[PDB]
């Protein structure tokens, strides 16, 4: 019942899943950079 | 009659002739259209129902010139086949006739 | 208003974005795509550098015209044609030519991601951050219909597959069964 009182931060997971989407692209595009250099 | 339907049914045979023969020919050139076209009966297509249809900004591959009014080619699109394309003078003539 | 404009028998592929050409992020990301196509379409493709400023249809009029004629000739036998065109950063740049390109937008959805990518190249590239960020924002404001293909996939292999699927379908559209 203590933890039901912190479930109201639903707008903060909306910021979180954007950031892990930003970490998803940034590693991926950098491999896009990486496998163009050694070719 | 079948006085007349000797020539104007031998013309249709001679047109379908060239059309099958252009199927194997190379592309002479391509055009991007600035106008649309869909054949009406009064357009007098060398083989009825064998005119191609297109919208503005479509691409056409032209194989050969059938006569002054019609080219032979295809819409650049999967499934689309060879047919008759109205020449610029034929397009102009259809508009002018329509106005008259 | 003539009803028909003569264009190449195969529309030349041109890459724009994710920012300005002549900087590392864009040049290297596009380079990986050119190298993929070279093998993916081997035997059916030519990929050629265009240094002359073909948006002018600087480079003289004759130099531009001869590059334009060369691109038409490359497409005459219905092989895929891909241009590495240094000066072309925006689709509106070729709109007044009769090249009729297939315009491929290599799109980075997040400006923050593009900024981080530029910074990853070192301060020599990060010096030019703003001009690259401004250019990417301009592409992002274009209506999507200005582009023939939009590659917004974050993995090279997914972007390549999307572009290859599009060009394979274009191959079919230009090569009807006998």
């Amino acid at each position: 019942t203590k933890e039901r009182e912190k479930a109201k931060s639903r707008g903060t997971f909306q910021k979180l899943r954007e950031k892990q989407q930003l970490e998803e692209d940034l590693r991926g595009y950098m491999s896009w950079i990486t496998q163009g250099e050694v070719m | 009659q079948g006085p007349h339907m000797a020539l104007r049914k031998e013309a249709e045979r001679q047109a379908l002739a060239q059309l099958e023969k252009a199927k194997t020919k190379p592309v002479a050139f391509a055009v991007r259209t600035n106008v649309g076209y869909n054949p009406s009966p009064g357009d007098e297509v060398p083989v009825e129902g064998v005119a191609i249809t297109f919208e503005p900004k479509d691409f056409l591959h032209i194989k050969e010139k059938y006569n002054n009014d019609w080219w032979i080619g295809r819409l650049v699109k999967e499934g689309c086949e060879v047919g008759f394309i109205p020449s610029p003078v034929k397009l102009d003539s259809l508009r002018l006739l329509q106005e008259q | 208003v003539p009803p028909y404009d003569v264009v190449p028998s195969m529309r030349p592929i041109i890459l724009v974005g994710p920012s300005l050409k002549g900087y590392e992020v864009t040049d290297m990301m596009q380079k990986a795509l050119f190298d993929f196509l070279k093998h993916l379409f081997d035997g059916r493709i030519s990929i050629t550098r265009v240094t002359a400023d073909i948006s002018l249809a600087r480079s003289s009029l004759a130099e531009v015209q001869s590059e334009i004629e060369r691109i038409f000739e490359l497409a005459r036998t219905l092989q895929l044609v891909a241009l590495d065109a240094d000066t072309i950063n925006h689709p509106a740049q070729l709109s007044k030519t009769s090249l009729a390109p297939i315009i491929v937008y290599i799109k980075i959805t997040s400006p923050k991601v593009l900024q981080r990518l530029i910074k990853s190249r070192g301060k020599s590239q990060s010096k030019h951050l703003n001009v690259q960020i401004a250019a990417s924002e301009k592409l992002a404001q274009c209506p999507p219909e200005m582009f023939d293909i939009i590659l917004d996939e974050n993995q090279l292999e997914d972007a390549c597959e999307h572009l290859a699927e599009y060009l394979e379908a274009y191959w079919k559209a230009t090569h009807p069964p006998s």
